[PDB]
RNA sequence: AAAAUUUUAGGAAUAGUUAAUAAUAAUUUAUAAUUUUGAUUAGAUUGUUUUGUUAAUGCUAUUAGAUGGGUGUGGAAAAAUAAAAAAAA
């Protein structure tokens, strides 16, 4: 009545010279349903392999963002902060010749480090940005993320977008638009709103001056007015102001 | 305050005390022991220790009740002095593996190591507050305390080994029938949350196996309790020990059937599976070495190149075993047998039911020998007037006049083993109990000590209780031991009491102390 | 990865975990 | 294909022979192609493949075949877990010319795979030998990356389970501790090794200096599995088994203008 | 200081093709070959002590 | 002619797929 | 820093890789570089004044010594036992 493991057939063949060969072949195990052994610890448990990075291009590069955004509570402040810092580290570590033989596949197993690593990193960055931008930068309706860390994350994202891969191989299975720099107009607007919400955002210090220069560059590149980085009272009474005028007026 | 512990039976090796004979003090004692052995029975203890053959020649009619009755206590002998050795004792393994030979050799090793310590370090046994040992460790500890002279101790251990061999011979099943296995419920995962419940469940398992197989000649029972929750040594026939191994297997506990029901039907399904496998032809000794080295020089079928060269087994000489050698891990034709070591069911090289119901006749025959061997009551009372000696029975100090000690010893004597089953056919006597009552009548402590030194041949040794008594009430903080291989230090160190105890080996770790 | 793992793979009559011998059960 | 070679029992026997006497590439390619075209692969086939994969100590192939087993819905036994943990432990790693042998290990994260394999092997009801735990600890501590807290937890588990300690993992853990600047843990490991009696650390015993306070490219070495130089080991011991420090070389086992037998001496 | 021992001659010359004596130079300590050799061949079955 | 052994029939029925509607 | 001569009976792919740039780039730019005029791994052998044989374009030999770095001393690493080297009167 209890399940019995199938036996292995033992066959002894005597060679003409006299060399006996003994074989243990599971012919019965080759057929019939595979006997399932239920684990002692309740249900059968198996190891997952959704975190290992492999050379296959059919999937995305497994990053800690993937395991953080696997269905957790997105309203948790420390979880949001950890996701933001992991994304920042990913962008920081993120910041090629056409070979015929690799057209109908990916780069070979030996040349993974020299050709496919950057492509996988850029694809992972884009795919994680498309899911994280609305969490790191909440839409304009207290905040979960501070203006400084939001600015740092946006700067790293801009650096990744500017240093994205430019050469498009015929082996690139995705759309060619994914190899182009990102559009972060909404993110820059959100950062500007969060920076104007709190006062004393800009300081005459060297680090704050660098941050102001980075914000100006972001505004110029992403077509976002620089007036949104300052309170409207300083801009009230004027029909329209330009980014250059704002910089020359608020330069410390 | 430290403790002195002697080793168990298993830790016997070839060439144990050879390096310690350089000291003249050790050499004189060793020569005395050799001369006593030659005068009494004429066996070569030095030869046995130095090299371990597969067969030895001993004096004629040395193994008989006539000798055990004539010799008594330190016989003058000399009648059989140059008589030729016309009888032999053989063993498939080394001849040292025989109990009647390893016990005298191991006691001699203990004595020579003690003399070596006493000479090199000025070691003092009286420094240790409590001294204890295993079945033969107790005889060795008595000799160390000075109750028994070394020659009489050698004679007594030889006598008890011969009686154990006689009991095995009287048992209908051959030497291969008796098997000894240590069980680990903690690794076997029998409700790991409560180790005490795990131990109780293992006891229930062995009780149920014995009850279910009482209709046949098979029997299993526990022998010693070494670790509180990790080691419990049992003995029995292969037919029942395979069922015990099946029971102590999470894969069999779950995949075969149940995994949620009571444990009573586990014994029934295990014995049914064992009967099915023995009908299917599964070998009863699968754990008998992987394979020997294969070298051939026929060249008729192997070729000239392969001759006189060892056949490499695996691409890396078996550094990573293949599926054929991992039967214990993945259940295969030999792995599915119950008698397969799986890190909780550890076989032991000994194939004798040391402490079981089979040896009650051995205890009865052995009692008079100890009775005559024990020294004068004046010396015994000099030892016992107010290092205390710890007994295997009852796991407590040996107080001759303790009212609770008399009750505890009687309880131990009348207490059957956990796996022991008795019926009308089984042979048992009250001779040991009445001898202990005669001693309790306070006629002399000689009778009491001779009954307590003979009642542990069959009764199980409560080593866990021995350790608890040594540590808790006696306040022993350092528990070192004198052993050739240092196996009992592991038992001391593995148990958790939290209090801390440090274990050392006197011969091996003399440098540390 | 699932597409590559299932490439040129089809379910078998007996390879299913819930299969029984013989496959169709009425009612050397 | 003729029916004789189409018979899956011939497939199993030739796969087993290939695993016994070839490299990992042969077995992996043959098994993958057979699985692709007919040849229903069973647990025996998967274990035979994992045998060669563990023998050659490769992680990417092992995770690929584990994913394949998960797709094929085959319930594995303890041999698979033993093979995968041993392969993780035998994965190559070496700092040669300021250049690591394997750059893929950091991405693969073989330590987590080894830990989960050991946990699953323990949980499902299979025996746990000392080699699997030692291999897992080796995966945890190597010159590549620093993972000492989890290794310490595993060592505590081994201590309470009374499991044997291997000199290779002892040396790796000691090097990791001294590199992470934890002399207290290094001293504890040395005491444990000295008490046990490991061949490398039998004599090495030191006193406790932290008696009054409670608890709270770098390395240039190359490690490869045994199979890489098993032939060298075999011929060295066959030629000179009485002078182990002899440096077996050319012309000791083959005359001039003749092959030495072993292709790729000293890699 | 037991430095009285003479220089060892453990290296032994073996005759080769043109009778040129080949000398077996002992291996240097800074290599993994001796470390691998000192370990047991079969960890599962061979004693580790 | 090896292909006409009953072992070949067993291999065929093992290789037979499941046709689900 | 070069140039030329470069072995195997049954012969196919090789690779931290070519060029430009610079005291750049583990992440620049480019339609890159090696190879059937025999490459790359593997086997064999210490490379272009040495012999033997013969009348002779041939055939057949030759030696000892340069085997990675890692506080990098020194002019130069050749630096871990090995003389037919007189080395501050």
């Amino acid at each position: 009545v209890p399940r019995r493991i199938p036996g292995t057939t033992k066959v002894t063949y005597t060679n003409k010279k006299g060399r006996t060969f003994s074989f243990s072949v599971p012919v019965s195990e080759l057929t019939h349903p595979q006997v399932t052994l239920e684990s002692a610890a309740g249900t059968w448990r198996e190891m997952d392999t959704s975190f290992c990075e492999l050379g296959d291009i059919e999937d995305d590069m497994p990053s800690p963002v993937d395991e953080c955004l696997r269905g957790g509570s997105s309203l948790d402040k420390r979880l949001i902060q950890e996701v933001r810092e992991r994304f920042v580290s990913f962008c920081r570590e993120y910041v090629s010749t056409i070979l015929s033989t690799e057209l109908n596949a990916g780069p070979d197993y030996e040349h993974y480090d020299r050709r496919l690593r950057r492509k996988r990193h850029w694809l992972a960055i884009r795919h994680r940005f498309e899911d994280v931008r609305y969490v790191i930068w909440p839409d304009v309706v207290n905040p979960s993320l501070t203006a400084g860390e939001m600015l740092e994350a946006l700067l790293w994202l801009d650096a990744a977008s500017t240093f994205c891969v430019r050469k498009v191989h015929p082996s690139d299975l995705g759309d060619k638009s994914e190899f182009l720099p990102l559009d972060l107009q909404r993110e820059v607007e959100v950062v500007a709103c969060h920076a104007r919400r709190d006062l004393d955002f800009f300081d005459p210090s060297a680090t704050s001056l660098e941050q102001f220069t980075a914000c100006a560059a972001l505004c110029v590149n992403h077509r976002v007015p620089f007036s949104l980085f300052f309170p409207a009272q300083d801009v009230c009474g004027d029909a329209s102001v330009s980014t250059g005028q704002c910089i020359v007026a608020n330069a410390p | 305050q430290r403790a002195l512990v002697f080793s168990g039976q298993g830790a016997h090796r070839r060439g144990m005390a050879t390096e310690y004979l350089r000291i003249p003090a050790v050499a004189c004692l060793w020569e005395r022991m050799k001369g006593s052995m030659e005068q009494k029975y004429g066996i070569s203890l030095q030869d046995i220790i130095t090299e371990n053959p597969t067969r030895l020649y001993v004096y004629n009619d040395a193994y008989d009740v006539a000798a055990i009755c004539e010799r008594s206590c330190q016989d003058g002998g000399s009648v059989v002095e140059s008589t030729p050795k016309q009888k032999l004792i053989s063993h498939p393994q080394g001849v040292l593996s025989l109990t009647s030979l390893t016990q005298p050799c191991m006691l001699a090793a203990h004595m020579v190591s003690l003399e070596y310590l006493k000479e090199t370090r000025g070691y003092s046994v009286e420094s240790s507050e409590v001294i204890a040992g295993h079945s033969l460790g107790e005889f060795s500890a008595l000799c160390a305390l000075g109750v028994l002279s070394p020659e009489v101790a050698i004679d007594l251990v030889y006598r008890r080994g011969a009686l154990m061999e006689d009991a095995v011979k009287h048992s209908s099943q051959s030497n291969e029938g008796h098997l000894m296995f240590a069980c680990n419920p903690q690794r076997a995962k029998l409700c790991v949350e409560d180790p005490d419940l795990a131990v109780d469940q293992l006891h229930i398992f062995v009780e149920l196996i014995a009850r279910n197989l009482s209709t046949t000649a098979s029997f299993i029972e526990v022998v010693n309790y070494n670790i509180s929750y990790e080691q419990y040594v049992v003995v029995g026939d292969p037919i029942a020990l395979s069922a015990l191994g099946k029971c102590l297997d999470p894969q069999f506990r779950a995949t075969s059937c149940g995994s949620s029901a009571t444990l009573d039907n586990i014994v029934r399904t295990a014995v049914s599976s064992v009967l099915q496998d023995k009908q299917e032809g599964i070998t009863m000794n699968p754990n008998t070495g992987p394979a020997p080295d294969f070298v051939t020089s026929c060249a008729r079928k192997y070729g000239i190149r392969s001759t006189f060269r060892r056949f490499l087994r695996g691409p890396d000489d078996g550094y990573t075993p293949s599926l054929e050698e991992l039967t214990h891990l993945t259940l295969q034709e030999d792995g599915r047998s119950g008698l397969k070591k799986k890190s909780w069911f550890i076989p032991l090289p000994l194939s004798i039911p040391f402490h079981s119901s089979m040896l009650r006749r051995a205890m009865d025959l052995f009692l008079p020998v100890v009775r005559d061997a024990l020294p004068d009551e004046e010396t015994m009372r000099s030892f016992f007037c107010i290092p205390v000696w710890l007994t295997n029975l009852t796991g407590t100090a040996f107080r001759p006049f303790d009212v609770d000690f008399q009750r505890d010893a009687l309880d131990a004597m009348q207490s059957m083993n956990v796996g022991e089953i008795r019926h009308n056919g089984r042979y048992h006597t009250n001779l040991v109990e009445l001898a202990f009552k005669n001693g309790m009548d306070t006629s002399s402590v000689r009778d009491m000590c001779a009954a307590v030194l003979a009642a542990q041949l069959a009764h199980p040794v409560q080593w866990i209780d021995v350790m608890d008594s040594a540590v808790f009430q006696h306040g022993v903080r350092e528990a070192h031991e004198i052993s050739p291989v240092r196996t009992v230090a592991d038992m001391f160190k593995r148990t958790v009491f939290a209090l801390d105890i440090v274990t050392r080996c006197l011969p091996s770790e003399e440098r540390f102390l | 990865s699932t597409a590559r793992l299932r490439l040129l793979t089809y379910p078998m009559a007996l390879a299913q975990p819930h299969a029984t011998v013989p496959l169709i059960q009425p009612t050397t | 294909t003729d029916p004789v070679r189409r018979d899956p029992t011939e497939f199993l026997r030739v796969l087993r022979r290939m695993s016994r006497t070839t490299s990992w590439q042969k077995t992996m390619l043959f098994a993958s192609k057979g699985r692709m075209v007919g040849y229903r692969l069973t647990r025996e086939h998967y274990n035979t493949v994992l045998f060669s994969q563990s023998l050659w100590g490769r992680a990417l192939e092992i995770v690929r075949v584990v994913r394949a087993m998960q797709e094929d819905k085959v319930q594995p036994n303890g041999a698979t877990y033993y093979y995968i943990v041993n392969g993780m432990g035998n994965a190559d790693h070496g700092w040669n010319y300021d250049f690591r042998i394997n750059r893929r290990l950091e991405k693969i994260q073989h330590w987590r795979v080894a830990l989960e394999a050991l946990e699953a092997c323990e949980a499902n009801g299979f025996d746990s030998t000392d080699t699997m735990h030692n291999s897992a600890l080796i995966t945890l501590v190597i010159p590549g990356f620093n993972r000492w807290q989890q290794a310490s937890l595993l060592l505590q588990r081994m201590l309470r389970e009374d499991r044997r300690m291997h000199p290779t993992m002892v040396k790796f853990y000691h090097d990791c501790l001294v590199r992470n600047n934890r002399p207290r843990e290094a001293s504890s490991l040395m005491r444990l090794a000295a008490e046990r009696g490991v061949h490398g650390y039998e004599d090495k015993w030191e006193a406790d200096v932290y008696k009054g306070r409670p608890l709270d490219t770098e390395i240039n070495s190359v490690f490869r599995p045994r199979v890489y130089r098993q032939l060298w080991y075999k011929w060295q011991h066959i030629a000179n088994r009485y002078r182990p420090t002899a440096a077996l070389k050319r012309r000791q086992l083959a005359p001039r203008d003749s092959p030495t037998g072993i292709p790729g001496f000293y890699r | 200081a037991p430095h009285v021992l003479e220089k060892p001659k453990r290296v032994d010359c073996l005759r080769i093709h043109r009778n040129r004596p080949l000398l077996l130079h002992p291996m240097k300590d800074n290599n993994k070959l001796l470390e691998l050799s000192k370990l047991p061949a079969r960890p599962e079955f061979d004693s580790w002590t | 002619a090896v292909a006409n052994l009953p072992f070949a029939k067993m291999i065929r029925v093992g290789m037979l797929p499941e046709l689900k509607s």
